[PDB]
RNA sequence: GGCCGCAAGGUUAAAACUCAAAUGAAUUGACGGGGGCCCGCACAAGCGGUGGAGCAUGUGGUUUAAUUCGAUGCAACGCGAAGAACCUUACCUGGUCUUGACAUCCACGGAAGUUUUCAGAGAUGAGAAUGUGCCUUCGGGAACCGUGAGACAGGUGCUGCAUGGCUGUCGUCAGCUCGUGUUGUGAAAUGUUGGGUUAAGUCCCGCAACGAGCGCAACCCUUAUCCUUUGUUGCCAGCGGUCCGGCCGGGAACUCAAAGGAGACUGCCAGUGAUAAACUGGAGGAAGGUGGGGAUGACGUCAAGUCAUCAUGGCCCUUACGACCAGGGCUACACACGUGCUACAAUGGCGCAUACAAAGAGAAGCGACCUCGCGAGAGCAAGCGGACCUCAUAAAGUGCGUCGUAGUCCGGAUUGGAGUCUGCAACUCGACUCCAUGAAGUCGGAAUCGCUAGUAAUCGUGGAUCAGAAUGCCACGGUGAAUACGU
């Protein structure tokens, strides 16, 4: 905004892991204000993935997170009718936000029987670079790679 | 834009109500109907008596009406021969026994209703509106009023196009709630149509 | 409104409160379950005899001053315009602008 | 026409005819695809929708005997209307009235009312018994019924471009003026410009200006913390009894109720600043810099809306443009648009069991308990003019089982049969219940809307209007997000 007055709002930790990042993930996955459903879904998926992997929920989630997060994006800038695609860096908080949002949106578009199974399969795939989320990240990286001539 | 009623916004702060009775839902509409008829009647007869406000109160199964006037002698009559007949007619209208009190208005040029009625009468008698408005403002200000505003709108002077003109002196802070403002209006039926008159009078802070 | 409408309302009120008791008794006869269907038939045929204006449902609420048939409020007996007019002058006891 | 020139042309130089102006400089606004400095869900950053389907509702058009009238870029289209079967009703067809459906004046026969009968769709016409009085100088005055004339009554008929009153919008934008003085022949200017600063013509400093008014802010309501008084129908910490029911005896600690106070003021600390105004941060505290929300709309603009709330000038009709009654219409239907509701499913559908609210209404009213009915409901019938009784089990949530991606155990339009209730009367044209049926619809082209926090999204509850008739309007709580680098 024109004023630049806002600050930052406090977020509560997750119920049974003591982590803020999982709480943010649950919030991203919530619809209509039904938080209990979202937290149960994510807990079930994390448990299934930990069983099928063996490491834990925490660092498995983290490992999937480094494989999807971006490092540079583009912004439009109109000049004379067309637009420059200028590349700019991404702050780490925005990196986490974009990673989680891409993960959730990719998982929502699948043909499994339950949302927990969808999310677990997608995030296990993304842990080793096979899903649609990593494809979106690669596309963003490629598009930012092409237009570096305007990167001042 | 439009402005709020100066009387309505100060009823819980400085101005008091004109009706001070209590009733349930079954009596409320009838009480307002009877009050309307009583006020209309007393306005009808007492026109040449310069009455400002009529306060109606209902103690118990009866009624008490207090009229504020600037000519109490003509209202009272001869040793009270008029108050009794007015009381009897009010008792007939309202269906309960009645009692009537008279309150004298000192300095009748500081009451907005009286000034509005005077201006209306002068307009009816074919007097130039600027003349009357200036006299009203001077008369009000000479008696110690803190401010006065007088507005006249309509088909002034018999013109083909209507307009609005107003005069003001002193302070009239309409946005200050605690301030004491007396506001009242009047209508004049000239040979070309209606002319509206509004008066604001500012007296004191608290 | 027109004076004709006010006259019609007055006449309807008169007929209604004149025939109230007879309407009540005939309706009570009809509404009973333990009776004779012949008596019910007679009561039905008798109920139609009365003038239509004796029904309380034939009356419309109207403003006590102007006669407007829309915007009525039962508490005061006036439509919105007249309620606001009177309320702004302090002629309705205890009523004031709300804010919460 | 003359003179000059190779030519292009140069030079000297008229008239008829036509209009009431054409023109210079400066003043106040408005505008610029001119320049600076700011603001706003205005972009950017995100979430959810509309435009496609079915249905509700308003509008345009067409049709009709009539589909009554008005609003009709933003600022009309769930608008007047907070609720059209009869009434409402203002429109159509038919049947009737003429001082009259509604007031005053004069003359005459007069109680007011209560049952009645025939003809008629009703309006109305005629007839049959009955009380025929009440203060009353026995003169009656008259609550109020019928007849006869006119002076008159009546008009939702026209003109919002003749008007009052009331409302929309720019816009909760920070602006708009005046007295005296001074400057200019004058329209006008200064003040109100300049440097900082603020949400603000907010404040400080300088200044041919010195002062003042309407605006901004404060005074008003509600919410968040604590204190004092009173304890019923409200409360139960410490004690006694219990049928486990604050149920009883009891207590005034606590929640709570409603009256009166304290509290938040850049008040204190540090730094910058022009020692100023102010700005960045910290302590204490329930709350920190306008804590949150509402009320409050300057001078004016749009010949904006309203003669159908009402009032009113002028015009118009008076056996009719006024009045009464029955039936119909405002609900039509090749089509086009606005605002909504319900969906297209597994973050779900269905079955069983179990937690946690707020606010509000009630006497031609709300209606428990018990009995009958699968059901809407019916019968009998306590309590309540209410912190006491009724409305009136909150829903999403939680645990267990099933369905396992199918036009389906998704969706509930249309249609047939049988009923309930309100109301003189549910054909046109009401709501609701039961059984049967089971349509389009698999996320919606070009376009387009709202929102910055207890907000969006989603789930329930109450009220006005009202005999009956909400998916609309106005209110109340549960759960509860994403994002804002920047101009
Ligand atoms: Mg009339
Ligand atoms: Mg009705
Ligand atoms: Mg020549
Ligand atoms: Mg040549
Ligand atoms: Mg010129
Ligand atoms: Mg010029
Ligand atoms: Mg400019
Ligand atoms: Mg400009
Ligand atoms: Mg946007
Ligand atoms: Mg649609
Ligand atoms: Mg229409
Ligand atoms: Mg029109
Ligand atoms: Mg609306
Ligand atoms: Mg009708
Ligand atoms: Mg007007
Ligand atoms: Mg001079
Ligand atoms: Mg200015
Ligand atoms: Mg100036
Ligand atoms: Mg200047
Ligand atoms: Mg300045
Ligand atoms: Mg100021
Ligand atoms: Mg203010
Ligand atoms: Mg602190
Ligand atoms: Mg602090
Ligand atoms: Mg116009
Ligand atoms: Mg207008
Ligand atoms: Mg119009
Ligand atoms: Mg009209
Ligand atoms: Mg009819
Ligand atoms: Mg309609
Ligand atoms: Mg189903
Ligand atoms: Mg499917
Ligand atoms: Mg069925
Ligand atoms: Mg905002
Ligand atoms: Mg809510």
């Amino acid at each position: 905004p024109r004023r630049r007055v806002i600050g930052q709002r406090k977020i509560l930790p997750d119920p049974k892991f003591g982590s803020e990042l999982l709480a943010k993930f649950v919030n991203i996955l919530m619809v209509d204000g039904k938080k209990s459903t979202a937290e149960s879904i994510v807990y079930s998926a994390l448990e299934t993935l930990a069983q099928r992997s063996g490491k834990s929920e925490l660092e498995a989630f983290e490992v999937a997170l480094e494989n999807v997060r971006p490092t540079v994006e583009v912004k439009s800038r109109r000049v004379g009718g067309s637009t420059y695609q200028v590349p700019v860096e991404v702050r780490p908080v925005r990196r986490n936000a974009l990673a989680m949002r891409w993960i959730v949106e990719a998982a929502r578009k699948r043909g499994d029987k339950s949302m927990a199974l969808r999310l677990a399969n997608e995030l296990s795939d993304a842990a080793e670079n096979k899903g649609t989320a990593v494809k979106k990240r690669e596309d963003v990286h490629r598009m930012a790679e092409a237009n570096k001539a305007f990167a001042h | 834009g439009q402005k709020v009623h100066p009387n309505g916004i100060r009823l819980g702060i400085v101005k008091p109500w004109n009706s001070t009775w209590f009733a349930n839902t079954k009596e409320f509409a009838d009480n307002l109907d009877s009050d309307f008829k009583v006020r209309q009647y007393l306005t009808k007869e007492l026109a040449k008596a310069s009455v400002s406000r009529i306060v109606i109160e209902r103690p118990a199964k009866s009624i008490r009406v207090t009229i504020h006037t600037a000519r109490p002698g003509i209202v009272i009559g001869k040793k009270g021969e008029d108050v009794e007949k007015l009381r009897k007619v009010v008792a007939d209208i309202a269906g309960v026994p009645a009692q009537i009190n008279i309150a004298e208005v000192r300095k009748p040029e500081l009451d907005a209703k009286l000034v509005a009625d005077s201006i209306t009468s002068q307009l009816e008698r074919r007097v130039m509106f600027r003349r009357a408005m200036k006299r009203a403002v001077q008369n009000a200000m000479r008696l110690g009023a803190k401010g006065i505003k007088v507005e006249v709108s309509g088909r002034l002077g018999g013109a083909e196009i209507a307009r609005t003109e107003w005069y003001r002196e002193g302070r009239v802070p309409l946005h200050t709630l605690r301030a004491d403002i007396d506001y009242n209006t009047s209508e004049a039926h000239t040979t070309y149509g209606v002319i509206g008159v509004k008066v604001w009078i500012f007296k004191g802070e608290i | 409104a027109k004076q004709s409408m006010k006259a019609r309302e007055v006449k309807r009120v008169a007929l209604a409160d004149k025939y109230f008791a007879k309407r009540a008794e005939l309706k009570a006869i009809i509404s009973d379950v333990n009776a004779s269907d012949e008596d019910r038939w007679n009561a039905v045929l008798k109920l139609q005899t009365l003038p239509r204006d004796s029904s309380p449902s034939r009356q419309r609420n109207r403003c006590r001053q102007t006669g407007r048939p829309h915007g009525f409020l039962r508490k005061f007996g006036l439509s919105r315009i007249k309620v606001r007019e009177a309320a702004m002058r302090g002629e309705i006891p205890g009523l004031k602008k709300a804010s919460w």
